């Protein structure tokens, strides 16, 4: 496989960790007993161990030698679950709250008291640009080639 | 052992002062007029654009790297 | 009320109330999405 | 007419919102509004600090008492969550059976993300995190029994919150006391003296003398905490209490005549440490409290007020001066009922200093069952108390500088002692510095002495108790004339007031309570360098105060103020100059001080004192004694200590200790992280914010509170702040990790 | 000792030479400014370095400026 | 041109705000080396939100 | 006319005789207390008063402190080993705060801070830009 | 090893950005428009305009000088 891993489902390693794991939670739930609420609590929680292993190799993930998860990031689709996916999720979000905040900023610029409402915002406005940002791509775009999103040499410098 | 953490640290020594010779040169020796539009006058004219692209990578590795040394510590 | 609004809509209540609520979905998605590396 | 009146202003000030929404209302300047970042910080600095919001006496002295109701308000609020908390969510029913096997815990963790790995198998069919506070102790003391009283005193705590929070708001908004009440020292010592105090004794010992003694006395002999008969019917039926102190027979008709002999049931003078539970007997604790009460409330009778009797401190005051102090005590009534200030420093550091007495002496003479052998409890306490302690002396100094700066007037002190203390500073500060540098040098010089020698094979020549040695003889003998009072210097009594002075050994569980500690060599060498730490600690403290006003170097200190960063890079350079720089000093040298001994604690019990006994007298202490020979050197702490110690805490991963690892690691972070902040300056930061400005501008947005870097003094403070944060932080969990083990 | 400086920019605000913590500087006639004054500084032989002047000065760029120098006695602030 | 309510660009390289606009308050007639007087809605990182300059310094927004 | 005080560890030492000595003087209308730089509390005299320092600071020091009381008619005076004195402040007469017709400018530079010369200029001449 | 590796980077561009502003930073900033005249090495310039410690180039070195041990390190 790539780099040598292993698919986590063929992985030995990956199922001891699994069993060793269940085992050890088992042992300490043998102490109580019965419907004990703390045994309770334990059975519940080797459910999950034993879910989140399946999850794992039903996956597509590769497990190294230690039988654990190996994440691959090289720009193949194959394995786009593990980072290219997630990261347009950050992507839209963050530019999502960039875009927002600078409209709210410049839009209050020119207010009566433009630092007053930067300490108090003003909510109702907030929440308008707020929602007006899941096109945040499209407008970034058209202010950049409407020459309204980079300034031009008129800003303050230093002395040199 | 020894070998590799010596040269490497005099390596940083070395480093560090040739910066600050470069610095020693700006307040000292750097004449304005014979460098005009030259390359060296035109990287102190868009010295804010290093410096701050700079400190963004700073940040951007900065906090990734921490990040995920926590949680896999965690 | 007006005034109390204004309390409310200053900067470090709102950053607490925002935070808290940002947190709590965050906390909620992974009680029922538990456990996950990737998008599966 | 009378001396002593209430006087209260109606209606002072109107309940509103709208100063809410107009952040900075209490200063002039802020309040003018935000420019800059600097603004925000200035807000939140300034915040409590009423003598520079108003120029009243008065003013500020309403808003002091008001402010205090509003901490009254929230300590019974934490007070009654604990409580909740072990009433619902605690295992206090079983550990009461059984104390000494079931661990106490008094929080659980929700089962989210792995988290619950947190909640630990304490026991009693229960899962949660093992707490140190030491509230199991205290409840079983006071007689709880029930989990149904511990939620009824969680109710009171709450509805004593809500009145307190009233009574800020009714004594601010409603009725504001008046100057002329507040200066009343006489009436309010008579009041604290005797009604807080005094009264507040004689209460507790009812409690202890008709609920809790009787029920403990049941617990120990064995009866179930169900068959125990409840509170109320003890306090009813006399002829129970008979039945275990056959003296309440009697009544009170003893006590109106003089017999209060017959009393000696449940009154006693028996000393040492009851062999059940390892607690002081609650017999001696009642009797100690009913005498405290008595001497308070005696107290309580020596000020004058408004029947001509009594004290005026003035008089008192001003009668004391001598041949060689001038005009003496004068001035000085009229300055602590004039400055909040110079009250608070006085107060403050007698409230550290009580707390660093109370450490020490809770854990010689544990005074709760069951605590003793609760090494994690009682680790916690120790350093708990002794680091409040630290704080609050040096906060005494800080605001004895503040009022040397804000509210000292030369007219009013004319040759009095403040004046002549001012008039010799260059002596007091030049014969301390050498005390430190004698004490420095020698004290740390036998440990790096001991450190050469043991290095270069010559084991004797070091300073130990096999070679070159330097015993404590002052120390030994006190401990003799200690362990030989009872029945001598102290006939009635029956037992040593410690163990520690000498004695047997008090074991319970198979655990060691307590055993006489010894002193020699490494014990001599840890004490000086104790004294070196403090002393310095009080140069750095003291230097600021005596020179707040004036000093050769800058003559009109005063002027600039209590908190200014420097004078300029002149004069070779006047940086941290200011009374607040010598505080800020101040707090560095007692972080060292208080950890150097909490560390001798620590190590010194777990040698010397803390183990398990056998049936037969084997003891076996945890470390195995090792404080001797090795805590002689500097070695000797890295290796036979931290690195030995902290054993727990590196491996504490995958348990329900995983938590104080993380913590070990994140207080190391911010240690850290500090460092940026106390190397660094202002200027290199605010350029570089520039740079970073300019990209935002290139995009046309830009803050109209224009972003700027933190002042020097902030830089300083929060430097300082994660510092001590870092600190305290590691130490807290590497003990507490430790000690869960040990326990 | 050290070297202060008054530039063209001054105003007459009088300021600087309030703050003097050792009377280093004076405001002599001018005809530059409104005011018809400006600073000068006559005693430098005096100055300790403090630069309180500077933070008083309100024009755009200090006015006046200390370039601190060779140190004396009197510029060290050493009463001993 | 350089008049009373006029908007300009400072041109002094030292300024705090150099290549920012500022509103010409006053321009004195007595021959002052600096009669342009020019207010900003920024304070300096002194504080300060206004200062004289020559109507060299200056050249006019509009 | 010395005024009354007691004594402190504040004092002049040796260079007060070796190198050099400064001195104040002025008159009250009323006995009152100061706060002398040295450190602690004096009561000035119902006429002239004289006092000796080490260093002009805490002269000048004192004298704001003197304002405060409404008094302006200090004078500093520093005197050297041999006895030689020289008349500091108010050195002519008038404060130097207030203009005073016969004054001369010095150190004065007809230019903006931003107009002096580049360092790499003046190379190998002595003279600094600021002083070029 | 893919972290570490990631952590050296920090390293060296967090030492380099102390080290280059410092030189382009060192013949003037907005804080002290004249740094030129002052020198490489001068203590400060004030208590004023906001506090001006560690403005000079030379703490730039001085500054730097950690981070490089700790990238080293
Ligand atoms: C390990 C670090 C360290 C050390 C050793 C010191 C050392 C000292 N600090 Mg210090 N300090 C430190 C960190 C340290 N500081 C930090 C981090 C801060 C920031 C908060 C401060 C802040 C601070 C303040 C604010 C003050 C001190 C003071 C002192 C002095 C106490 C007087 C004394 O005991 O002299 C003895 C010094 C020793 C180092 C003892 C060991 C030396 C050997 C063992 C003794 C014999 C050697 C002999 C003299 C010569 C040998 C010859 C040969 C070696 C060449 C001493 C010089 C105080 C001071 O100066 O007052 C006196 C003071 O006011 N410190
Ligand atoms: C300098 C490092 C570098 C960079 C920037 C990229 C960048 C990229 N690689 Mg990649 N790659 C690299 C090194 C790098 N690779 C190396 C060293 C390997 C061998 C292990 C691969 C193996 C690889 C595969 C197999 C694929 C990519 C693909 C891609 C592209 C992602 C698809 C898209 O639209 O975006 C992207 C341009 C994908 C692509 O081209 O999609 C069309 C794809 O299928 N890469
Ligand atoms: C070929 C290499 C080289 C050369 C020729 C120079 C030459 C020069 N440098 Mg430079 N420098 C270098 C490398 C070099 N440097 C490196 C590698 C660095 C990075 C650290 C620097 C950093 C640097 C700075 C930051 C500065 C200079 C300065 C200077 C100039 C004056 C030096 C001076 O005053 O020292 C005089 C002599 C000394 C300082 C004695 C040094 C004593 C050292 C610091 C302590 C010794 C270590 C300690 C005692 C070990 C004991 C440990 C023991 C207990 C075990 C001079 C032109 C200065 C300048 O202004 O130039 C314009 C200046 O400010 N340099
Ligand atoms: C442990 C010590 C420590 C730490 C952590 C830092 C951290 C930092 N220093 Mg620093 N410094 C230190 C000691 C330290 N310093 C010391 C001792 C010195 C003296 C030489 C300096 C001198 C120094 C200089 C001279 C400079 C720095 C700079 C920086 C920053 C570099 C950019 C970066 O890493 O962004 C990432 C930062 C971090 C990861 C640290 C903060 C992390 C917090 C906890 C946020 C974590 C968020 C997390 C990922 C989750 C976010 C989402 C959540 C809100 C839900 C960073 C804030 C540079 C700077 O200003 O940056 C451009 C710079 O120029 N430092
Ligand atoms: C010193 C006081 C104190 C502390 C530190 C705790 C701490 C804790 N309690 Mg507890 N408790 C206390 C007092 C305290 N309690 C008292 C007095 C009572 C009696 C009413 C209780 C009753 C109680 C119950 C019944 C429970 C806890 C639980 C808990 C745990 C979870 C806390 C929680 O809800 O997290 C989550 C936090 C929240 C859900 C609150 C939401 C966050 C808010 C919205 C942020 C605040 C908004 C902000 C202030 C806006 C400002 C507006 C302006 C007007 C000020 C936690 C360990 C729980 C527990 O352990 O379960 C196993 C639990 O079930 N406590
Ligand atoms: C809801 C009731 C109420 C209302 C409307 C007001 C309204 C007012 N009070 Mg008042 N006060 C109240 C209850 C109330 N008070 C109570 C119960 C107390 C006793 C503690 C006081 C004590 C008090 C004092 C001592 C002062 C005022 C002042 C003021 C005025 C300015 C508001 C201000 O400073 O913002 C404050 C707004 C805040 C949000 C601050 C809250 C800070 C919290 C309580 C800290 C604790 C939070 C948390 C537990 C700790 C960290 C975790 C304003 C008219 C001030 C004034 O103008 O006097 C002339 C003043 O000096 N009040
Ligand atoms: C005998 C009367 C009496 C009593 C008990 C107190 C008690 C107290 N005063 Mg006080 N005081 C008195 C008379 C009294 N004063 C007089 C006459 C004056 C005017 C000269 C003052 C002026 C004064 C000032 C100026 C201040 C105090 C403060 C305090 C508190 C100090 C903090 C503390 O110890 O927390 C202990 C806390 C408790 C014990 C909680 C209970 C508190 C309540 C109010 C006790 C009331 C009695 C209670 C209902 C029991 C009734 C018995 C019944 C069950 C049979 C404390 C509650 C300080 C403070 O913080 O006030 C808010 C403060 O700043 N007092
Ligand atoms: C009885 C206790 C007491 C009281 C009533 C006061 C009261 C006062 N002090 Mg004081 N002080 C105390 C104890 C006390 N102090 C102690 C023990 C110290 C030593 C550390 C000091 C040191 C001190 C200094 C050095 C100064 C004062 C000042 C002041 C005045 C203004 C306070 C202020 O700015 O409010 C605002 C309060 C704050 C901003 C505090 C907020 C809390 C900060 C952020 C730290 C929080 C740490 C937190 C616990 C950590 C949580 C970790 C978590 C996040 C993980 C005020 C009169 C100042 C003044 O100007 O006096 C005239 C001043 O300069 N005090
Ligand atoms: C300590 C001995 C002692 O208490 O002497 C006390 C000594 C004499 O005090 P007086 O009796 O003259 O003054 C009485 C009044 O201060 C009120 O007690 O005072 C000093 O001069 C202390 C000198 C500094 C202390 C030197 C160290
Ligand atoms: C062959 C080959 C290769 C290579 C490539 C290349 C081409 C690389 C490059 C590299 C490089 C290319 C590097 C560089 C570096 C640089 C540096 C390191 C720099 C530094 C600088 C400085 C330090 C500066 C200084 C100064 C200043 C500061 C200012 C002015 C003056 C002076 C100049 C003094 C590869 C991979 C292997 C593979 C294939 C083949
Ligand atoms: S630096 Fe100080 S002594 Fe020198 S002129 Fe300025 S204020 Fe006067
Ligand atoms: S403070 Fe500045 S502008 Fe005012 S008189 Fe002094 S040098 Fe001139
Ligand atoms: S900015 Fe820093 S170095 Fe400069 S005078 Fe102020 S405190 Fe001293």
């Amino acid at each position: 496989e790539i780099g040598g891993l292993t698919k986590c489902s063929e992985s030995a390693a990956f199922t001891k960790r699994l069993n060793a794991s269940v085992k050890k939670l088992e042992q300490r739930a043998s102490q109580y007993e019965a419907d004990s609420p703390p045994a309770l609590a334990l059975k519940q929680q080797v459910e999950r161990t034993q879910a989140r292993f399946d999850k794992y190799s039903r996956s597509e993930l590769l497990c190294g030698a230690d039988g654990l998860p190996h994440l691959v990031a090289d720009g193949r689709w194959s394995h786009a679950a593990e980072f290219i996916l997630p990261g347009f999720g950050f992507i839209y979000i963050s530019g999502w709250i960039g875009w927002v905040g600078r409209k709210y900023l410049r839009a209050v610029s020119t207010s009566a008291n433009p630092s007053e409402s930067e300490i108090i915002i003003n909510v109702p406005l907030a929440l308008k640009i707020m929602t007006t940002g899941y096109i945040w791509p499209i407008s970034a775009w058209q202010e950049l080639i409407s020459n309204d999103l980079v300034a031009v040499s008129e800003e303050i410098t230093v002395s040199p | 052992a020894a070998l590799y953490t010596h040269h490497q640290y005099i390596a940083g020594f070395l480093m560090v002062g040739a910066f600050a010779h470069g610095a020693i040169f700006f307040v000292r020796d750097y004449d304005p007029e014979l460098n005009k539009n030259n390359v060296l006058a035109r990287m102190l004219e868009h010295k804010e654009a290093i410096i701050s692209h700079l400190s963004w990578a700073s940040l951007f590795l900065g906090f990734h790297t921490l990040g995920l040394y926590i949680h896999n510590d965690t | 009320m007006n005034d109390f609004q204004k309390y409310l809509s200053t900067a470090p209540v709102l950053l607490t109330l925002w935070m808290t609520f940002t947190a709590g979905f965050i906390i909620e998605v992974n009680r029922f999405f538990p456990d996950m590396l990737g998008l599966y | 007419s009378k001396n002593v009146q209430v006087f209260v202003e109606k209606d002072a000030v109107e309940t509103s919102f709208a100063k809410w929404a107009q952040p900075g209302h209490f200063s002039r300047t802020l309040a003018k509004g935000p420019k800059t970042t600097t603004w925000i910080w200035n807000l939140h600095a300034d915040a409590h600090d009423f003598d520079s919001q108003t120029s009243s006496l008065e003013e500020v002295s309403r808003k002091i008492f008001s402010a205090h109701f509003g901490q009254l308000a929230i300590i019974f609020l934490w007070i009654s969550g604990m409580h909740f908390h072990g009433a619902y969510f605690s295992n206090y029913s079983a550990w009461l059976t059984d104390p000494i096997s079931i661990k106490q815990s008094s929080q659980v963790v929700w089962p989210i993300v792995g988290q619950e790995i947190l909640n630990a198998d304490v026991g009693g069919n229960f899962q949660g995190i093992q707490t140190t506070s030491g509230w199991f102790q205290m409840w079983r003391a006071e007689g709880i029994t029930s989990e149904v009283e511990l939620y009824w005193t969680a109710i009171g705590g709450l509805a004593m919150s809500a009145i307190m929070l009233f009574a800020g708001w009714f004594h601010y908004h409603k009725a504001a006391p008046k100057l002329e009440w507040f200066q009343n020292a006489e009436s309010m010592m008579n009041h604290h003296l005797a009604g807080l105090l005094g009264l507040g004794c004689l209460s507790w010992s009812g409690h202890q003398i008709h609920i809790a003694l009787p029920i403990n006395k049941l617990l120990d002999a064995g009866v179930s905490p169900q068959e125990i008969p409840l509170p109320h019917e003890f306090l009813i039926n006399r002829d129970l209490m008979a039945q275990l102190y056959p003296s309440f027979s009697k009544g009170l008709a003893p006590f109106f005549g003089g017999n209060w002999g017959e009393y000696s049931d449940f009154l006693t003078f028996k000393g040492g440490l009851n062999p059940v539970t390892g607690g002081l007997w609650l017999s001696d604790i009642a009797h100690h409290h009913l005498a405290l009460s008595v001497l308070f409330i005696i107290a309580g009778h020596m000020y004058r007020t408004n029947w001509g009797i009594g004290h005026n401190m003035k008089e008192i005051l001003e009668a004391h001066k001598g041949p060689f102090t001038g005009e003496g005590h004068k001035g000085l009534y009229e300055i602590l009922t004039t400055s909040w200030h110079a009250q608070l420093a006085i107060n403050l550091a007698m409230m550290g200093s009580l707390s660093i007495i109370v450490a020490h002496h809770m854990y010689a003479m544990p005074p709760y069952p069951y605590l003793a052998t609760d090494y994690a409890t009682q680790l916690s306490l120790f350093t708990h108390h002794m680091w409040i302690g630290g704080f609050c002396v040096v906060g005494g100094a800080a605001h004895g500088a503040i009022f040397m700066v804000r509210d000292y007037t030369p007219a009013n002190n004319y040759n009095n002692l403040l004046d002549r203390v001012l008039r010799h500073r260059d002596a007091i500060i030049s014969h301390l510095n050498w005390v430190c540098i004698f004490l420095g040098c020698h004290a740390f010089g036998f440990y790096i002495h001991n450190d050469t020698m043991r290095a270069l094979g010559r084991p004797q020549d070091m300073f130990s108790d096999k070679a070159i040695q330097l015993q404590p003889i002052f120390a030994q003998w006190i401990q003799n004339i200690h362990l030989l009072a009872p029945g001598t210097t102290a006939p009635n009594a029956l037992a040593t007031t410690s163990y520690a002075f000498g004695g047997d050994v008090i074991e319970v569980g198979g655990k060691i309570a307590m055993m006489p500690i010894k002193l020699g060599t490494a014990d001599f060498m840890v004490h000086h360098i104790h004294a070196f730490t403090i002393h310095v600690t009080v140069l750095i403290l003291l230097k600021g105060v005596l020179y707040a006003r004036s000093s050769k170097l800058i003559p009109d200190k005063a002027n600039l103020g209590f908190r200014f960063p420097c004078d300029g890079p002149g004069r070779g350079g006047t940086c941290q100059s200011s009374s607040w720089d010598h505080v800020f000093l101040g707090l560095f040298w007692m972080y060292n001080s208080i950890s150097v001994v909490i560390f001798h604690f620590s190590w010194k019990m777990q040698s010397d004192v803390w183990g398990t006994i056998t049936p037969d007298g084997a003891i076996s202490h945890i470390t195995g004694g090792n404080f001797a020979q090795s805590s002689i050197t500097i070695n000797g702490w890295l290796r036979d200590f931290l690195w030995s110690q902290a054993s727990q805490v590196i491996q504490s991963y995958g348990s329900a200790s995983s938590a104080y690892g993380l913590i070990f690691l994140g207080a190391h972070f911010i240690w850290a992280f500090s460092l940026m902040f106390l190397f660094s300056g202002r200027g290199y930061w605010q350029e570089l914010i520039e740079s970073i400005v300019w990209a935002h501008n290139k995009l046309n947005f830009a803050p109209t509170i224009q972003p700027r870097a933190l002042s020097i003094t902030q830089g300083r403070a929060v430097g300082l702040a994660h510092y001590l944060l870092g600190g305290i932080g590691t130490t807290w969990a590497f003990f507490l990790a430790r000690a869960i083990s040990i326990t | 000792s050290h070297t202060v400086k008054i530039y063209d920019t001054c105003i007459g605000c009088t300021q600087c030479v309030r703050a003097c913590p050792t009377d280093v500087l004076e405001m002599v006639p001018w005809d530059g400014c409104k005011s018809g004054q400006i600073a000068s500084s006559p005693r430098v032989e005096d100055c300790v370095g403090c630069k309180r002047c500077e933070t008083a000065c309100p024009t755009d760029f200090l006015s006046v400026r200390v370039y601190l120098g060779a140190e004396t006695t009197r510029s060290l602030g050493l009463a001993y | 041109m350089i008049d009373r309510n006029s908007k300009v660009r400072i041109l002094r390289k030292e300024s705090y705000w150099f290549n920012q606009i500022g509103t010409v308050a006053t321009v004195d007639q007595s021959g002052i080396r600096y009669p342009a007087v020019v207010r900003f809605e920024s304070v300096n990182y002194a504080g300060t939100n206004t200062n004289n300059f020559a109507l060299d310094e200056l050249v006019e927004v509009k | 006319p010395f005024p009354t005080f007691g004594g402190s560890t504040g004092g002049w030492l040796r260079a007060a005789e070796v190198e050099e000595k400064y001195a104040i003087t002025w008159t009250s209308t009323k006995e009152q207390i100061f706060e002398m730089p040295t450190g602690g509390a004096a009561i000035m005299r119902n006429g002239e008063n004289l006092l000796y320092l080490a260093r002009k600071e805490q002269c000048l020091a004192l004298s704001t402190q003197l304002r405060t009381f409404k008094i302006n008619d200090y004078k500093i005076y520093r005197i050297f080993p041999s006895g030689e004195v020289q008349y500091l402040h108010p050195k002519d007469g008038v404060f130097p705060e207030k203009v005073n017709p016969g004054r001369t400018s010095v150190n004065s530079r007809g230019f903006s801070i931003g107009k002096n010369p580049n360092p790499a200029s003046i190379k190998f001449s002595g003279i600094t830009t600021y002083e070029s | 090893d893919f972290l570490v590796h990631h952590a050296i980077a920090l390293g060296l561009h967090v030492t380099a950005l102390i080290l280059v502003k410092g030189a382009l930073d060192a013949r003037g900033s907005k804080l002290m428009p004249d740094k030129k005249d002052f020198g490489y090495s001068f203590p400060c310039d004030g208590p004023g305009r906001g506090g001006t410690c560690d403005i000079s180039a030379w703490d730039a070195f001085y500054l730097a000088m950690f981070w490089m041990l700790n990238t080293i390190g």
